[PDB]
């Protein structure tokens, strides 16, 4: 399974970072559409697991935070821990 | 206070 979906391309930033180009909707995304996984409510994930689309970033200057590439959000709290906390 | 903002990929060309 190498090919991208029809009417997609992939390209690279000057920093060598891959991203994906969707000509169907005239948008770009960091997410590889070939790698999409089933959505899961955050509270239903295991302790050391993140839902699909999330990335943990450890910034030397700004510390740890979480990035949601589906909704394009960033937050300090681990989203799985947050969901469990608010529902607990 | 907030974390670094979302950094988007290059815009669609």
């Amino acid at each position: 399974s190498d090919p991208l979906p029809d009417n997609w391309e992939m390209a690279y930033t000057e920093k060598g970072e891959v991203y994906f180009i969707d000509h169907n909707t005239k948008t770009t995304s960091w997410l590889d559409p070939r790698l999409a996984k089933k959505a899961k409510p955050p509270e239903e994930c295991k302790e050391n697991e993140l839902p699909y689309g999330w990335e943990k970033i450890d910034d030397p200057i700004y510390g740890t935070y979480y990035v949601d590439h589906i909704n394009r959000r960033t937050q300090f709290e681990n989203p799985v821990l947050e969901a469990k906390r608010k529902l607990q | 206070d907030r974390p670094p903002p979302y950094v988007a990929p290059p815009s669609y060309e």
